[PDB]
């Protein structure tokens, strides 16, 4: 039992294509469960200004009455067979996945097809879901992290529609016509841009047979421009709240580069810290180590988010308004340490951390099926983890500091501040401390 | 994958289960019967401290070298616990399990309890108690267990107020030496070979009061956060009994986890009954905790300030009219399907499988496969459900109320 | 050879001086980071006895009066308590340097 033999021991995610442009993929496992989902590339990038949050509103309306079942009979059938439903959407993608059982499968696949193609629009439910989204805005005007990331995207993609949130304006919410909703559902979904994916204890042959049984005959028949990254700083002086939330990012490279894997090794060097970790004075990453030594921060993560061949290489920390300056100073110090003066054993340790993080990331059936959907959306295909292991073996510290010299060294970043952010320096201080003069 | 787990009861008392799946993740789960009920008034809040005592120095490896080695091989070490189960999980890839096993055995067998780490961990206890109870719901749960029994099951998972700082390392050494025995340890391995586990556990362990009583009553935490939390719980049954499985069928009848996010859960009759009763956005969920001697069955409601007692009356009269013979047999089978769905789809990954196999092996003393467990679920009748609901209505009540409690029934206003 | 060596050692201890001012080995250490760490890790009663002896020693240096004859901590009544603590702190300094190596 070795590592290459373990990476040899993996199911293969057999694929097929229904000739509407529909893509379908499956991967089997020997435990009695399955996860069956539909991924459609429909986020805020494809929406317009006056049509913001359309697909989010559709997946709100997705279970309130169809052209076969009423609004409660769908819930009745799902809960009578005992399924697990979930639906979400990014600024790019849209997903509907059911954690499902190993015997209630074909009727549920027909249910999912009816979710796809015949979402009826009851006017009682358009009123109720308008007020529900009002309640959701009222509730989620408090969770500070999502407000931070929405401010980050807003200051990152200024003018371009990627900066728009998934929620969008409330002025759109108070004018949601059924006609534009039908037009949106009829246009932004149909022929090439949808993937069925199934991971768990089933058969791929019968999976394509049920796809033939229900998803065949869908019979469907002009976007993705390069988005200008601005790079700027938005700040919300709002002193009523006790803590402070500061994020900073640059333009992420995307998907078609192994330099993304190198940047994931860099974030494996730094990444996350929370103040409740067992052992603070003994941590490997020096940023959190000196932060424990000086009691500055509460939490951070330095990480990546990849949009469609673009994105935000980001770093967010929650801390106190007396602990921002030295926080940012040692943060930029670790940045430029990875950009020029990285050693080798920390890179080896980060490669092992990235291995273990990816392996524990892809456990269960939901993250596996999510991974299949996201791989076949960004690439059209799935890259198994042995190729990721080979490209991990393709990484030394010299290539890492080359890529970090490419994506950090005197950029024009995007900084978002939220709270009592008086201690937060001016943008030119970030620009001065960005590039080393070798001090 | 034709291979299976292996069971071994080594005669000084410990349990060993091994599994070789050709999955890269190797996990070692070490479970100990050292929960909150095995601590008392002289060691209040000590399980919280020992749960935070993961980063101590060991006679054999200092905690600096421990932390740097475990994160140098990249494996993840975590300490999780319930009121009967301490749990050490160490995960990595399948070749470097030996040194991580050595660190785990050093932490379990030989803690040092050096005093400066104990003081820094008192400060960490303060921080961790803040992080725990800044969520309200677990605080309601802990006050419910405080209202549940007159004895050691009411010991919280977290340290009390005045107890911070005044706990000695000598009581820690004593609690280790009389509560970490060979006959109270289960060793579960996923992804690794049996004989290495057996030989190393044979190498480096070499170690070697009663049940709690019902109390009943209420605990009111007047806090006023515009959402009344109300928990009404009676005492049900011990662990693994057919009576407790009947209560599990009953809570799947009453209400389970939200299967339809952004939906309404039109099948669970508690939600539609209270939505008939109160036309305001509420939340009702069922609850059943199981323990080695006893068990706690009831429900938990989150409602408005002036809209709590009507919700409680609606839920209680719904449970009464279910108890008095208004329940469908396809609804019983749907509760069976929800129980099978929860028990299958909570153990799919290595984490839930680890937890279930370890608790099953440490509790019963052997393994039993999940297929015949589902068959035991399928061997549950209806008079079980009626008697479980009658027992819930009949016996002495226990109530934990918190929030703006100006509209809450006390005893007589049920 | 052996005991005459110990005679030289006792001669140096009696010629040093702090025996006449009520001090031990662990009262005459120059501070670094590691020494201050070892002082921080001390037990309670040892800490109080140490600071009391230090305060008496600095007072008797202040009025420049050395103790009478039979109030002198002679040879081999002292307690070498700091050597495990400070030894382990230097050992941990070497441990950090060996992990970084």
């Amino acid at each position: 039992a070795t590592y290459a033999q373990a990476l040899q021991s993996v199911p293969e995610t057999q694929v097929s294509q229904l000739d509407n442009g529909l893509r379908v993929a499956s991967e089997q496992s020997s435990q009695p469960t399955c996860t069956v989902g539909v991924w459609i590339d429909a986020g805020s990038r494809y929406e317009t200004e006056k049509n913001n949050g359309a697909g989010y509103f559709v997946e709100h309306l997705a279970f309130k009455g169809t052209k076969n079942r009423p609004g409660n009979a769908l819930e009745k059938e799902v809960e009578s067979m005992g399924a697990h439903l979930n639906a979400y959407s990014t600024r790019e993608h849209t997903a509907y996945y059911i954690k499902a059982l190993s015997k209630d499968l074909p009727k549920a696949v027909e249910l999912l097809a009816d979710i796809v193609q015949n979402c009826s629009l009851e006017d009682s439910q358009i009123e109720k879901e308008r007020d529900v989204i009002l309640q959701e805005l009222q509730e989620n005007d408090t969770s500070m992290r999502d407000v931070v990331f929405n401010y980050l995207h807003a200051t990152a993609f200024q003018g371009t529609p990627l900066a728009q949130s998934v929620e969008g304006p409330s002025e759109n919410v108070r004018k949601l016509s059924r006609a534009d909703l039908t037009e949106y559902l009829s246009r932004h979904y149909k022929a090439p841009r949808m993937v069925l994916a199934a991971a768990g204890g089933l058969e791929h042959r019968q999976l394509l047979d049920l796809a033939q049984k229900h998803f065949s005959g869908l019979s469907g028949t002009p976007t993705l421009t390069p988005c200008r990254f601005t790079g700027s700083e938005i700040r919300h002086r709002e002193d009523g709240l006790p803590l402070a939330h500061v994020a900073i990012a640059v333009e992420g490279p995307g998907w078609a580069n192994p330099d993304n894997v190198a940047l994931q090794v860099a974030n494996a060097i730094i990444g996350h810290y929370d103040c409740t970790y067992g052992g603070g004075m003994h941590l490997s990453s020096p940023l959190a180590s000196v932060a424990v030594t000086n009691k500055l921060c509460q939490s951070f993560q330095t990480f990546n988010i990849c949009y469609a061949d673009t994105g935000l290489l980001g770093a967010h920390f929650v801390c106190d308004h007396m602990s921002i300056d030295d926080m940012m100073f040692v943060l930029q110090g670790q940045w430029m340490r990875l950009c020029t003066s990285a050693t080798e054993s920390e890179v080896v340790r980060g490669k092992n951390l990235l291995r273990n993080a990816l392996v524990s990331h892809l456990d269960g059936t939901t993250p596996v099926c999510e991974d299949i959907g996201r791989s076949l959306l960004t690439y059209g295909r799935r890259i198994p983890l042995a190729e990721w292991e080979s490209r991990i073996a393709e990484v030394d510290a010299r290539v890492v500091r080359e890529v970090c010299s490419k994506y950090f060294y005197d950029q024009c970043p995007a900084v978002a501040g939220f709270g009592p952010i008086e201690q937060l320096p001016d943008y030119n201080r970030i620009r001065s401390g960005m590039f080393w003069l070798r001090f | 994958h034709p291979q299976d787990l292996e069971f071994t009861r080594l005669p000084n008392g410990l349990v060993i289960a091994s599994l070789e799946n050709y999955a890269p993740a190797s996990r070692i789960g070490l479970f100990i019967k050292a929960g909150s009920r095995y601590e008392n008034f002289n060691n209040l809040g000590t399980s919280h401290l020992l749960r935070l005592a993961s980063s101590l120095t060991t006679k054999g490896a200092s905690s600096f070298k421990i932390t740097r080695g475990i994160e140098a091989v990249g494996g993840k070490l975590s300490v999780t616990s319930t009121r009967e189960n301490m749990a050490y999980t160490v995960e990595c890839l399948r070749d470097d399990v030996d040194i991580l096993m050595e660190f785990l055995l050093n932490v379990t067998t030989a803690p040092e309890f050096r005093r400066w780490e104990v003081a820094a961990l008192q400060s960490q206890l303060r921080i961790d108690k803040a992080v725990a109870f800044q969520n309200p719901q677990a605080h309601v749960i802990e006050n419910l267990h405080a209202a549940a029994y007159r004895n050691a099951l009411a010991n919280s998972l977290y340290c009390p107020d005045y107890r911070i700082g005044k706990v000695t390392p000598d009581e820690l050494h004593d609690y280790v030496q009389n509560h970490f025995t060979s006959a109270r340890m289960a060793l579960i391995g996923l992804g690794v070979s049996h004989p290495v586990l057996k030989q190393v556990a044979e190498q480096f362990l070499n170690i070697r009061g009663a049940k709690a009583k019902y109390r009943g009553g209420e605990i009111r935490e007047q806090n006023g956060d515009s959402l009344v939390h109300a928990a009404l719980v009676a005492e049900s049954a011990a662990i693994g009994s057919a009576e407790a499985n009947a209560f599990s069928v009953l809570q799947h009848v009453l209400g389970a986890g939200p299967h339809v996010k952004r939906g309404s859960n039109a099948t669970s009759s508690l939600y539609q009954a209270v939505a008939k009763g109160v036309h305001q956005p509420f939340d009702v969920s069922a609850f059943n905790a199981s323990y080695s001697d006893s068990g706690l069955f009831g429900f938990y409601t989150i409602s408005q300030a002036a809209s709590a007692g009507d919700v409680i009356k609606a839920a209680y009269n719904q449970v009464k009219t279910i108890a008095q013979g208004n329940l469908s047999n396809p609804d019983v089978q749907a509760a069976k399907n929800k129980l099978k769905a929860g028990y299958l789809m909570s153990v799919e990954s290595s984490e839930g499988f680890l937890d279930e196999v370890g608790c099953q092996a440490l509790a019963a003393g052997s393994y039993t496969p999940p297929s015949t467990v589902l068959q035991q679920i399928d061997a549950v009748a209806d008079a079980d459900v009626i008697n479980a609901a009658k027992k819930f209505v009949s016996g002495r009540k226990s109530m934990a109320a918190s929030g703006n409690l100006g509209h809450t029934p006390f005893i007589d206003e049920l | 050879s052996s005991k005459w060596l110990e005679g030289i050692r006792k001669w140096y201890y009696n010629a040093a001086g702090f025996n006449k001012l009520g001090l031990m080995r662990d009262d005459t250490i120059h501070e670094n980071d590691d020494v201050k760490e070892a002082i921080r890790r001390l037990p309670e009663n040892l800490y109080n006895d140490r600071v009391f002896r230090i305060k008496r020693a600095l007072d008797l240096s202040m009025r420049q009066q050395i103790l009478p004859k039979e109030q002198w901590t002679k040879y081999e009544e002292d307690k070498f308590y700091l050597e495990p603590y400070l030894k382990e702190v230097i050992r941990e300094r070497k441990e950090r340097e060996e992990w970084t190596k």
